[PDB]
């Protein structure tokens, strides 16, 4: 729920794509073992698709740990400092994939309800509306019973 | 008793998660943890910054006074043969002093040809203000630098971050044209000035002398300050809006709580009109010439 | 049960490098089980908080509860604890940093009634904490002045923003 | 949008509300005049291109 | 439109005091008006949990 | 010599710290002195002291916080002694009250400390544009309705006398001197670098030298609290905030040939024998008349 | 010579409609406000603090002023000030106080 979670405003991280676009994406980790059928999905995509993502993303540094574990993760990590977690845990190769992407294009901040769609530095460009913009002056600038 | 692993561990998890909550681990260095390469990492900088770098210069450019010193006083505590290899580091002193000297020439060149109104004084501030420590630290440390960098201490103070970011700067200028390098700072520090203010980085304290000064270099004679609009005197939250006038056309105008405080405004109004530092000024250009 | 509070005094801290401000003792201490109800403990030792001991003595002294006796000694011994056995001079010098009262263990009676009914009766304990810090007491805080309000509401108008407006 | 540019550009609003009194106004001319002939300036119906 | 933020802020959300002669006018229609300007609904920036309201004189 | 008001103060601030530096740089070490207690209360208590560092303030604080509250001065071996006056040798050590049997000791030590607290405000409440010369405060009994200081002013201001207006500020000054809660401090000094101190005032050189002059060591007493240094005749109370009730009363001129000498009056109470608001009202008149004691 | 709306006040508008039907353009730049409608800036500063005979007595004299009230009059007396009613002014609960977020999110 809206009241019960944190919040924040739309932001990039270093204004990215103002001056030029920054893949946010840092480092990707994955470890997975040989042996665990869970992690079955896991393999496949590191025989067959690591090495293609990689070329297409070399701005991220892969590593791939074949350990005896249970449950395959994987690691993201970003230029924000950013830590997010995953679980590959029994999944496809293709399911894998489409997450990889998915983690490959965010931007690092924390997902949680964003306030509003937009933002803006200088909305305001010509005015911003105050009581007195729409108003006429008088002569002398006297008050509506003031006399002069 | 109930017979199972899982919960067990499931709860282990739950009391590492506690002990990390009460007492929070000191912050340690991205290449003291476990997945770490540092050569992979130097050349993905590169290829993500849309950069050519060479990697001598680079791995140069992290390089600090201080790692060395350290790492001289490890060789010297355990009575080891260094100093040929360790003394051969290169560090980024030379890099960095071309760097800032490069950055601040550009920067300077950049704000003089986009705002021809802005005198000397207020140019240097901006300078001063984009190549400033929080400025500088926040981009740096956002780009990863803090990451790659090599010194004593790992929260790397302040001042041994601006060192390294503009290291990095002077390595770009050996390694590409002046060109590249004033396209990668119009990039990631005049960026930096995106919705600010100008009399936000410039600080001066009397508006009123500042203007009477331009306007004599003008030619343009003697601000006026006559009262615009106005509501409640008499309240604990009047509001005054104070024009100036010169010859009886008005030239700016500020809101206030008090008469002084919006005279003043519209002191820093004016200026920003003379200057064209404004809000519906140009915004900057981002493109490739 | 938990016993922790007595713990609390077996911590060693590193030493203090030259030029670093003097770290102020604390000194933990309590009693446990008394005879008290817990509530009627909380009132005394409500009263006695942020009190310079010498202040808390004398409160105690003249009081008529029960347990105002029993925190008085808990307090001579605490003092005395303050500078036998950590090192503090001028035992004037300690001030009440913490004084609470939890529950202890409670025994179960039968109480009778009549017409053969009865309650279920709890005999009642409860334990006194109290820490005491080295230095003169912490000011106690003046209500906000006119000028603190005004300020404040000033401050707030000038927080406000355009809602939902862009 | 309507109402941001009411709040953050007050200018471009007065033109939009000067457009709308206006050919509120041709309207009742028009209403008035009972004849085919005049098409006010503003009342001429636009078809895509 | 450039002006500090403070100042900006402060002119936006400003309170004003409006004049509304009574003679021969209806309680009624009187205070619709009034109403409205208590409100603060006559401000493009109006929402109801900005303190934007102004002052009514009648007299 | 040109010098601005702040400077002054800056020069005599400054000379007090090094001759304080210079007498905690005479004492090499960390010596125990033992102190016994002669007081009716609690006898045989036996306090082990900091030479030259320890007070009997700083020996009170054994004791309990009802004697650090209650104790105006103490009496060392025969002597009255000033509560933050750092003991010298090893001695006995009994504590003076207000409330205390035979307290004329500590009156007089009272009627001191306000005398030179009014001094201050005198010295700091006239234009720079003048000049106010601290003469001394002359020592009357208490039984005199007042407590009072010889001050000298400037020839331009010789003809008029204050009003109830200027009166009520000085009374204000001396309040806002006891709201903010100043220790007073004592030093001992030889009369060569106690000149160096007050240099332009002529009156207060004269009174240095008469009273270095009956002292075989030529040794002058100094006091202090906050920014103001002056020489008294014996010690003063601990704080400033012992005063409550305090009045500058009147001032009345006084001739002699050689100069003009206004001496101001002043009446006030400490916290722990402060008077009915009627009772105050009566002491308050009697104090308006001039009380002559020099001897 | 016609608009729609006075141009009194804001901008002076001017409205067009573009040959070939498909574009309405609008030409408004600002209206300043004119000299003959402005007042001249109240200048108020006086001191009779100054006591003749003693100056530093005067400069302190400014430093005379404070005051101490009771909850109650200071609550009215701070809501006759800002026109409220007595309500906002007293104080919140710990459990209020409590849920205020320490650090709210901040735009622009
Ligand atoms: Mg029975
Ligand atoms: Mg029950
Ligand atoms: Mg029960």
């Amino acid at each position: 729920t809206a009241r019960g979670t944190a919040s924040r405003f739309l932001t990039s991280v270093l204004h990215n794509g103002l001056g030029r676009y920054v893949q946010q994406l840092q480092r990707l980790s994955f470890s997975l073992s040989r042996d665990a059928p869970s992690s079955r999905g896991a393999r496949e995509f590191v025989e067959r698709e690591v090495t293609d993502f990689a070329r297409r993303n070399p701005g991220v540094v892969i590593y791939v740990n074949p350990r005896p574990c249970c449950v395959p993760r994987v690691v993201a990590e970003y230029l924000n400092g950013a830590v997010r977690e995953e679980s590959i845990h029994c999944k496809s190769v293709e399911e894998i994939a489409a997450l990889v992407q998915k983690l490959a294009d965010q931007s690092g901040l924390d997902v949680i309800r964003i306030r509003k769609p937009f933002h803006t530095d200088s909305p305001s460009i010509q005015g911003q509306w105050h009581p007195f913009t729409n108003k006429p002056t008088t002569l002398g600038g006297l008050r509506p019973r003031e006399v002069q | 008793a109930k017979k199972g692993f899982r919960a067990a561990y499931r709860f282990q998890k739950e009391l590492e998660r506690w002990r990390l909550l009460r007492c929070p681990p000191p912050p340690v260095r991205r290449s003291e943890k476990p997945n770490w390469d540092y050569h992979a990492e130097i050349q993905a900088f590169g290829h993500r910054l849309q950069e050519t770098f060479s990697l001598d210069l680079l791995k140069t450019a992290f390089v600090n006074s201080c790692y060395i010193k350290s790492e001289e006083a490890k060789r010297q505590k355990l009575g080891i043969d260094k100093e040929a290899a360790l003394l051969n580091l290169k560090d980024n002193q030379e890099l960095s002093e071309q760097g800032i000297s490069f950055s601040q020439t550009c920067l300077t060149q950049f704000f003089e040809d986009a705002f021809p109104d802005l005198p000397t004084e207020g140019v240097t501030s901006l300078v001063d203000f984009l190549t400033s420590e929080e400025v500088v630290c926040h981009v740096a440390r956002n780009l990863a630098v803090e990451q790659l960098a090599l010194s004593a201490e790992f929260p790397v103070p302040p001042p041994v971050l601006r060192q390294t970011f503009f290291a990095v700067i002077g390595a770009l200028l050996q390694s590409s044209g002046p060109e590249r390098t004033a396209l990668f700072i119009r990039d990631f520090l005049i960026t930096q000035m995106t919705g600010k203010e100008l009399f936000e980085m410039w600080t001066i304290t009397n508006p009123m002398g500042l203007l009477v000064e331009e306007l004599k270099k003008r030619k343009i004679s003697a601000p006026e300050s006559r009262l615009t609009r106005q509501s409640g005197s008499t309240t604990a939250l009047p509001v005054y809006f104070v024009g100036l006038y010169c010859d009886r056309k008005l030239i700016a105008e500020g809101p206030g709580e008090t008469v002084l405080v919006a005279e003043e405004e519209a002191a820093r109004v004016a200026l920003r009109k003379l200057f064209g530092f404004t809000e519906n000024r140009r915004p900057w250009d981002y493109s490739k010439p | 049960i938990s016993r922790k509070w007595e713990k609390k005094n077996k911590i060693v801290y590193p030493p203090q490098l030259p030029g670093e401000p003097r770290r102020p003792a604390e000194i933990y201490h309590c009693r446990r089980q008394i005879k008290y109800s817990k509530d009627k403990m909380w009132y005394l030792a409500k009263l006695i908080r942020g009190m310079s001991i010498d202040q808390a003595l004398a409160q105690l002294e003249f009081s008529d509860k029960k347990g105002a006796q029993i925190i008085k000694e808990v307090l001579l011994e605490a003092q005395d604890m303050a500078v036998r056995d950590h090192n503090v001079e001028f035992r004037s010098n300690l001030y009440v940093a913490e004084s609470t009262s939890g529950r202890g263990q409670y025994l179960k009676r039968i109480r009778y009634h009549g017409r053969g009914r009865f309650g279920i009766m709890e005999k009642v304990f409860c334990h006194y904490f109290v820490k005491l810090v080295e230095g003169p007491p912490p000011p106690r805080e003046a209500p906000k002045t006119a000028v603190a309000h005004a300020r404040e509401y000033i401050q707030e108008l000038r927080n406000r923003t355009i809602t939902h407006a862009l | 949008v309507l109402a941001d540019l009411a709040i953050y550009e007050p200018k471009t609003f007065k033109s939009l509300a000067a457009l709308a009194k206006r050919r509120r106004e041709e309207g009742f001319a028009a209403a008035l005049g009972d004849g085919k002939e005049p098409d006010g300036i503003f009342s001429r119906v636009v078809q895509h291109r | 439109s450039s002006f500090s933020k403070a100042p900006q802020q402060w002119a936006t959300f400003a309170r004003v005091w409006y004049l509304l002669d009574g003679k021969m006018q209806p309680p009624g229609k009187l205070a619709a008006m009034a109403s409205v300007k208590l409100q603060g609904l006559h401000k493009p920036v109006y929402h109801q949990l900005s303190d934007c309201g102004d002052h009514v004189v009648i007299m | 010599s040109q010098l601005s008001p702040t400077e002054l103060i800056e020069m005599q601030n400054d000379l007090f710290n090094k001759e304080k530096n210079r007498q905690l740089s005479l004492t090499p070490r960390t010596e125990k002195i033992e102190v016994k207690h002669v007081g009716k209360t609690d006898p045989g208590t036996v306090f082990v002291m900091n030479k030259n560092i320890s007070t009997p303030y700083s020996c009170a604080m054994h004791l309990s916080e009802w004697y650090c509250r209650k104790s105006i001065l103490a009496l060392v071996d025969g002597q009255p002694w000033d509560m933050y006056k750092p003991l010298t040798k090893s001695c006995e050590i009994k504590f003076l009250t207000f409330k205390d049997d035979d307290p004329g000791e500590v009156n007089k030590a009272y009627w001191r400390s306000c005398a030179m607290m009014m001094g201050c405000v005198i010295e700091r409440a006239f234009k720079d544009e003048y000049v106010v010369s601290l003469v001394r405060a002359p020592e009357v009994p208490v039984i005199a309705g007042a407590f009072c200081y010889d001050v000298v002013l400037d020839k331009r201001l010789d003809e008029w006398m204050p009003t109830k207006e200027n009166l009520h500020s000085f009374t204000k000054d001396a309040r806002a001197l006891i709201y903010k809660d100043l220790p007073f401090e004592t030093l001992e000094v030889e009369a060569k670098v106690a000149l160096e101190i007050f240099q332009h005032n002529k009156y207060k050189l004269d009174f240095i030298e008469e009273k270095a002059s009956q002292n075989p060591e030529r040794i002058v007493k100094l006091h202090r609290f906050g920014d103001f240094i002056d020489v008294s005749e014996g010690p003063l109370i601990p704080r400033t905030s012992i005063c409550f009730q305090y009045e500058v009363s009147a001032v009345h001129n006084l001739q002699t040939q050689s100069s003009l000498v206004r001496r101001f009056q002043g009446l006030s109470l400490p916290v722990h024998l402060r008077a009915h608001f009627t009772i105050w009202n009566k002491l308050l008149e009697r104090s308006r008349k001039m009380v002559t004691e020099d001897k | 010579t016609y608009s729609s709306l006075p141009d009194d006040y804001n901008c002076k508008v001017e409205l067009a409609l573009t040959s070939d039907g498909r574009t309405i353009v609008c030409y408004h730049p600002s209206v300043d406000i004119p000299y003959e409608h402005t007042k001249p800036i109240p200048r108020p500063d006086p001191v009779h603090n100054i006591e003749e005979t003693h100056d530093l007595v005067l400069k302190t004299r400014l430093e005379e002023k404070g005051e101490h009230l009771e909850q109650g009059p200071m609550i009215e007396q701070l809501s006759k000030m800002f026109f409220t009613t007595k309500h906002r002014w007293y104080p919140r609960g710990q459990y209020h106080r409590r849920r205020r977020k320490p650090n709210p999110p901040k735009d622009r």
